[PDB]
C-alpha cells in the first residue's frame, strides 16, 4: 500500500498474509475459519502456502498468531481456462484446521450479488495489505489501510491500452500517490455499511503503482459471491 | 516525430477491392489503440473503424462491417482496412489516426496522417495536359506580374503542382479544381511577382499526377 | 410509503419489498434482526466485518 | 447514437475578437469531448481534450469549458492564421460523433482585386480547344462579379470560375475564370476581354487582348 497509514492491532481482523518459500507474497481474506478468499494469480504456483491469521508486525512473531496450513486452492474455474491473466482474478483457500475466531481474526461479511454491487457504488472503500509502500520499494512491517473511491468505468477504461473487463473495477485518486501495490494482491477491498465490513474486491493489477493518470484494479466481487457461498459452506 | 503514411487508395470501379495501409513511426506502435477517420465531400469527418493494441477490442460504424475489415500487424508498425464491393458513397480521404495518451480504444485522436483518397467511379485514369499561362503583354501600371499553368483534363484527383521544385511559395496560389462536363478535372496554378523582379527567375511548374504515373516540369515564357 | 427503492426501506442491511408497499428486513449470517425491526445485532460471538476490541 | 450539434456553422470576426463555438449532445457525454482545428489542405489538428485540458503546443487563446451536454470552445484573441473549421468530438460512445464543423473567416479591410489576362497557348490551340484565363487577385471582400465579353459581346454559360481559401497571412482571396472555346469559334473573333466588379473598384476594370497579336 503506497500512501496509506499504520492500521491498528484489530482494526482488520479480516486480514491474512500468505507465505511460501518468500515470506508474505501476498494477501487474502477470511471467509469463514476454514476458508481464505485471495487472488488466484498470487496462488495458482504451485507454492506450498502456510496462512497466518490475527498477524500485525510482520517482523514479530507476536501472541495473536494464528497459523495454518492450506489443504486445497480453488482458482475459480474460469481462471485456468483463458490466456488473459487478470480476468477471474480469484481463488479460495482450505485450511487444515479452522481458525479460533477472535478479536484479531473474525471474517468479512459478504452479501449476495445484488447487495454487493449497490455497496460498491457507495463509491469508497478500503483496501489493505503488506505490499509494498513505494513503486519497486520496501515493503510494509506493519499492516496497511488505506481509503480508495471508486473510478468510473468509462474513466477507467480510458486510462490504459489495456482491456478491463465486466469483472474488474477501479479505484484510486485522480492525482496519484495513494494505491495498493505488488504483494497487496488478493487483499480485500471492503465498504463500510454502518460498522459492518462487507467484500466487495480483490486486489488485482495495475500498471506500476499510484502513478497519475492510472489506478488499481480490483476483481469485482459481487460476480461472484454465489461461487463463494458455495465453496465455503461448512458441510 | 509522429509519422502515419497511408496507402493503397486511388480510383477504384465500383465491385472492386482495395487495401489500406498506414505505416507508423515516433511513437511505441504497440503501446496504441489505432482508427480510421474518413472525411467524406462536404468536409463532415467520421469514425470509420479502430482497433485496440492487442487486436482484440475494436468496433465499426454503421452499414460497413459486412464489407470493411480492421487489422493491424505490430510487428511491421501497420494498420489495415480492407475494403470490398465498393460503392460510390465510399469516396472519401482516408486518415489513420492514433489514440490519444494511455492508447486506450475508446481516446479521441492526437495524431493523424495526410490521408489516402478513395475514389469509387466508372471512369477511366486520363494524365493532364499542362499549358503556360503567359500573358500577351505587360503593363506598367501593374505593380505585380502573373503566369502560371494550366493542368486541364485530368482523372482523378489529386494533382500537386509546385513551382521551381518547391523552391518558389511566395505568391503562387493553386486554385481548386473544377469538374468539367466532360466529367474531367482542370485546375491552374499561379504566381505573381513585382514587376521589376519578374526576369531575375526563370519560372517552372512541376505537376505531378499519381493516378496516370505523370510527371510534368512545364517552363512558362512570354512567347 | 415505505419501499426498498427510497433510502434502503430504513435497512441496517438487506431489504425485500412484502406486500402493501411496505417491507422487511433482513441481516446477513452471524446477525438477528434487532427488536426496533431496522438494526442488526450479533448472533454470534465474533460476527463477520465487525471490530470489535469494543 | 449520440448526435453533436455545433453552432454557429459560419462565422466571421475581426483580429483580436473574441469568438465562441458552442457544441451541443444529444445526451450527457460528462467531459468526454475534444476540439480540432482543419486548416485547408492539412489534416485536422488536436486543440483540446476532455472539454478543458489543452494538447501540448496549442496556444493558450484556445480555451475549452462545459460537461453533459453543453460546451464551448473560446478563443480569446482570435489571429490571422486562426482561419480553419473547428469541430467536437465527442469520445464518450466508441461510434465518436463529430460536430459539423464551424467555419470561421477573418474580416480585413477591403482590397481590390489586381487582374490580368491570359490568352490561350499555342500548344493548347494544337489541340483544338482554347481557354482564356481571368485572374483577380488578392482581394476582400470575397464576393466579385465577372463578365466575359468578345467584340463586346457578353457570354453566357461559357465560363468556369474556381475559388481560392482565405489566406493565412494577408486574409486575401484570389479568383479565376477559364473560358473554354472551340479552336474554331475561337478564330471567328478578335477581341477577348474580362470585365471585372468589386466593391474595392470604384469603376470596373477591363483587361483585354487581340488574339493574333498574341
Ligand atoms: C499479485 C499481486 O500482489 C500484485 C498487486 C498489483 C496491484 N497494483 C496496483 N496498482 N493496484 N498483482 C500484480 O502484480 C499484477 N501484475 C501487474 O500489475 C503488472 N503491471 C506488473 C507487475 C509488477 O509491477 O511487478
Ligand atoms: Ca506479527
Amino acid at each position: 500500500v503506497v500512501g496509506g497509514e499504520d492500521a491498528k492491532p484489530g482494526q482488520f481482523p479480516w486480514q491474512v498474509v500468505l507465505n511460501g518459500k518468500v515470506d508474505a507474497f501476498c494477501g487474502g481474506s477470511i471467509v469463514n475459519e476454514k476458508w481464505i478468499v485471495t487472488a488466484a494469480h498470487c496462488v495458482e504456483t504451485g507454492v506450498k502456502i502456510t496462512v497466518v491469521a490475527g498477524e500485525h508486525n510482520i517482523e514479530e512473531t507476536e501472541h495473536t498468531e494464528q497459523k495454518r496450513n492450506v489443504i486445497r486452492i480453488i482458482p475459480h474455474h474460469n481462471y485456468n481456462a483463458a490466456i488473459n491473466k487478470y480476468n477471474h482474478d480469484i481463488a479460495l483457500l482450505e485450511l487444515d484446521e479452522p481458525l479460533v475466531l477472535n478479536s484479531y481474526v473474525t471474517p468479512i461479511c459478504i452479501a449476495d450479488k445484488e447487495y454487493t454491487n449497490i455497496f460498491l457504488k457507495f463509491g469508497s472503500g478500503y483496501v489493505s495489505g503488506w505490499g509494498r509502500v513505494f513503486h519497486k520499494g520496501r515493503s510494509a512491517l506493519v499492516l496497511q489501510y488505506l481509503r480508495v473511491p471508486l473510478v468510473d468505468r468509462a474513466t477507467c477504461l480510458r486510462s490504459t491500452k489495456f482491456t478491463i473487463y465486466n469483472n474488474m473495477f477501479c479505484a484510486g485518486f485522480h492525482e496519484g500517490g495513494r494505491d495498493s501495490c505488488q504483494g497487496d494482491s488478493g487483499g480485500p477491498h471492503v465498504t463500510e455499511v454502518e460498522g459492518t465490513s462487507f467484500l466487495t474486491g480483490i486486489i488485482s493489477w495495475g500498471e506500476e503503482c499510484a502513478m497519475k493518470g492510472k489506478y488499481g484494479i480490483y476483481t469485482k466481487v459481487s460476480r461472484y459471491v454465489n461461487w463463494i457461498k458455495e465453496k465455503t459452506k461448512l458441510t | 516525430e509522429v509519422q502515419l503514411v497511408e496507402s493503397g487508395g486511388g480510383l477504384v470501379q465500383p465491385g472492386r477491392s482495395l487495401r489500406l495501409s498506414c505505416a507508423a513511426s515516433g511513437f511505441t506502435f504497440h503501446d496504441y489503440a489505432m482508427h480510421w477517420v474518413r472525411q467524406v465531400p462536404g468536409k463532415g469527418l467520421e469514425w470509420v473503424s479502430g482497433i485496440s493494441w492487442r487486436g482484440d477490442i475494436g468496433g465499426y460504424v454503421k452499414s460497413v462491417k459486412g464489407r470493411f475489415t480492421i487489422s493491424r500487424d505490430n510487428a511491421k508498425n501497420s494498420l489495415y482496412l480492407q475494403m470490398n464491393s465498393l460503392r460510390a458513397e465510399d469516396t472519401a480521404l482516408y486518415y489513420c489516426v492514433k489514440s490519444y495518451g494511455s492508447g486506450s480504444f475508446y481516446n479521441a485522436f492526437d495524431s493523424w496522417g495526410q490521408g489516402t483518397l478513395v475514389t469509387v467511379s466508372s471512369a477511366s485514369t486520363k494524365g493532364p495536359s499542362v499549358f503556360p499561362l503567359a500573358p500577351c503583354s505587360r503593363s506598367t501600371s501593374e505593380s505585380t506580374a502573373a503566369l502560371g499553368c494550366l493542368v486541364k483534363d485530368y482523372f482523378p484527383e489529386p494533382v500537386t503542382v509546385s513551382w521551381n521544385s518547391g523552391a518558389l511559395t511566395s505568391g503562387v496560389h493553386t486554385f481548386p479544381a473544377v469538374l468539367q462536363s466532360s466529367g474531367l478535372y482542370s485546375l491552374s496554378s499561379v504566381v505573381t511577382v513585382p514587376s521589376s523582379s519578374l526576369g531575375t527567375k526563370t519560372y517552372t511548374c512541376n505537376v505531378d499526377h499519381k493516378p496516370s504515373n505523370t510527371k510534368v516540369d512545364k517552363r512558362v515564357e512570354s512567347k | 410509503d415505505v419501499t426498498c427503492n427510497i433510502k434502503n426501506g430504513r435497512c441496517e442491511q438487506f431489504c425485500k419489498n412484502s406486500a402493501d408497499n411496505k417491507v422487511v428486513c433482513s441481516c446477513t449470517e452471524g446477525y438477528r434482526l434487532a427488536e426496533n425491526q431496522k438494526s442488526c445485532e450479533p448472533a454470534v460471538p465474533f460476527p463477520c466485518g465487525r471490530v470489535s476490541v469494543s | 447514437d449520440i448526435q453533436m450539434t455545433q453552432s454557429p456553422s459560419t462565422l466571421s470576426a475581426s483580429v483580436g475578437d473574441r469568438v465562441t463555438i458552442t457544441c451541443r449532445a444529444s445526451q450527457s457525454i460528462s467531459s468526454w469531448l475534444a476540439w480540432y482545428q482543419q486548416k485547408p489542405g492539412k489534416a485536422p489538428k488536436f486543440l483540446i481534450y476532455k472539454a478543458s485540458k489543452l494538447e501540448r503546443g496549442t496556444p493558450s487563446r484556445f480555451s475549452g469549458s462545459g460537461d453533459g451536454t453543453e460546451f464551448s470552445l473560446t478563443i480569446s484573441s482570435l489571429q490571422p492564421d486562426d482561419f480553419a473549421t473547428y469541430y467536437c468530438l465527442e469520445y464518450s460512445s466508441y461510434i465518436r460523433t463529430f460536430g459539423q464543423g464551424t467555419k470561421v473567416e477573418i474580416k480585413r479591410t477591403v482590397a481590390a482585386p489586381s487582374v490580368f489576362i491570359f490568352p490561350p497557348s499555342d500548344e493548347q490551340l494544337k489541340s483544338g480547344t482554347a481557354s482564356v484565363v481571368c485572374l483577380l487577385n488578392n482581394f476582400y471582400p470575397r464576393e466579385a462579379k465577372v463578365q466575359w465579353k468578345v467584340d463586346a459581346a457578353l457570354q453566357s454559360g461559357n465560363s468556369q470560375e474556381s475559388v481560392t481559401e482565405q489566406d493565412s497571412k494577408d486574409s486575401t482571396y484570389s479568383l479565376s475564370s477559364t473560358l473554354t472555346l472551340s479552336k474554331a469559334d475561337y478564330e471567328k473573333h478578335k477581341v477577348y476581354a474580362c470585365e471585372v466588379t468589386h466593391q474595392g473598384l470604384s469603376s470596373p476594370v477591363t483587361k483585354s487582348f487581340n488574339r493574333g497579336e498574341c
